[PDB]
């Protein structure tokens, strides 16, 4: 299968810079009637893709002149100049010569900011679901930047993983940070066998973990 | 021009099979050249083609699912279909339906794409959420709404008086049910002195539930 | 194989 790899895999800018993604196919994809069927395609947030540029640099039509793509071989590039709101969204390039046909992975092309530390909350279990015999413990992790980031949860100092679970926003609209939730989860007798809960959170605006807790006797 | 639009079961089990339609306009299928491809977006990510069909009934397949696609048409309905035998959890996406022209055409690429279907493989049974309530300058409350099937639920705050300042995250998968959360937050002085409610409506189990945040 | 361009 022809592998595409494409590079980066995300895209910071800012509004007016130029944008440059690669493709790199793992074998040629010229076709042996001498056409290189080497496509790139746009989904936006909440869209279907649409086509951009095919056969290497034929721009469709309706794609402003500020999109070109170039390339042969195995080796091929999207630039994008004069970014604007509209261009942010997945780009993928895609081969249409051997079968099965392939895509990239997709490189997100987003906004780039200052950076800023995550404001950490953490929260109990509410009284309504220990009555049920689940514990949730959850933690925000909200706008923050960059997007990279880790979450560690501790209890009673011990690292826990299984019954963690994580999920991201995308980029905020208004501030163009990021957010994420954290929620441990486990059964009301095993909550009340322990009574440290922290999360972690790792984000390169400081050497030092920013830490919350709480314990379960308060 | 062109426009396609799919349509599939929304919901089915896996070892069943998946039938998906797709409704086009704007051009003829059976006009030389044309032809229409399928791809899907499994999980909320990557693209992966499926199979493609030509004007003359010619039909290419993703070699790895040869055995479990079969794609045809009736150009006399208008319709593309792609049926996929035997689908397991893997197959859970969005498909989408687009047309793909080759030459005597002359752009040769995936130039109309339907808005695309969303399929989910699960034996999971419709169940409403457990909407939990998430209490302690600005101070940062929120709901964690647990244990939901299908996709999707919404939620709102003070039924969408608070708008700035929340956060809701993407649903995830926990023992063959949704989670989800959402935060905001509110200037300290507020709360709990104003009230707080996180509205979350579940529309394939026609219940909503409006959890008010109260202190402890 | 190539996909079929003819």
């Amino acid at each position: 299968d022809v592998l595409m790899t494409q590079t980066p895999l995300s895209l910071p800018v800012s509004l007016g810079d130029q944008a440059s993604i690669s493709c790199r196919s793992s074998q040629n994809i010229i076709h042996s009637n001498g056409n290189t069927y080497l496509e790139w395609y746009l989904q936006k947030p909440g869209q279907s893709p649409k086509l951009l540029i095919y056969k290497v640099s034929n721009r469709f039509s309706g794609v402003p002149d500020r999109f070109s793509g170039s390339g042969s071989g195995t080796d091929f590039t999207l630039k994008i100049k004069k970014v604007e709101a509209e261009d942010l969204g997945i780009y993928y390039c895609f081969q249409g010569s051997h079968v099965p046909l392939t895509f990239g992975a997709g490189t997100k092309l987003e906004l780039e900011r200052a950076d800023a530390a995550p404001t950490v909350s953490i929260f109990p279990p509410s009284s309504e679901q220990l009555t049920s015999g689940g514990a949730s413990v959850v933690c925000f992790l909200n706008n923050f930047y960059p997007k990279d980031i880790n979450v560690k949860w501790k209890i009673d100092g011990s690292e826990r993983q299984n019954g963690v679970l994580n999920s991201w926003t995308d980029q905020d609209s208004k501030d163009s940070t990021y957010s994420m939730s954290s929620t441990l989860t486990l059964t009301k007798d095993e909550y009340e066998r322990h009574n440290s809960y922290t999360c972690e959170a790792t984000h390169k605006t400081s050497t030092s973990p920013i830490v919350k807790s709480f314990n379960r006797n308060e | 021009q062109a426009t396609l639009k799919e349509s599939g079961p929304g919901i089915l089990q896996s070892s069943q099979t998946l039938s998906l339609t797709c409704s086009f306009s704007g051009f003829s299928l059976s006009t030389s050249g044309m032809g229409v491809s399928w791809i899907r977006q499994p999980s909320g990510k990557g693209l992966e083609w499926l199979a493609h069909i030509y004007w003359d009934d010619d039909k290419r397949y993703n070699p790895s699912l040869k055995s479990r696609l079969t794609i045809s048409k009736d150009t006399s309905r208008k319709q593309v279909f792609l049926k996929i035998t035997s689908v397991d959890p893997a197959d859970t996406a969005t498909y989408y339906c687009v047309r793909r022209p080759i030459t005597p055409v002359l752009v040769d690429a995936m130039d109309y794409w339907g808005q695309g279907t969303s399929v989910t493989v699960s034996s999971a049974k419709t169940t409403p959420p457990s909407v939990y309530p998430l209490a302690p300058s600005m101070v940062t409350l929120g709901c964690l709404v647990k244990g939901y099937f299908p996709e999707p639920v919404t939620v709102t705050w003070n039924s969408g008086s608070l708008s700035s300042g929340v956060h809701t995250f993407p649903a995830v998968l926990q023992s063959d049910l949704y989670t989800l959360s959402s935060s905001v937050t509110v200037p300290s002085s507020t709360w709990p002195s104003e009230t707080v409610t996180c509205n979350v409506a579940h529309p394939a189990s026609s219940t909503k539930v409006d959890k008010k945040i109260v202190p402890r | 194989a190539e996909f079929r361009h003819d």
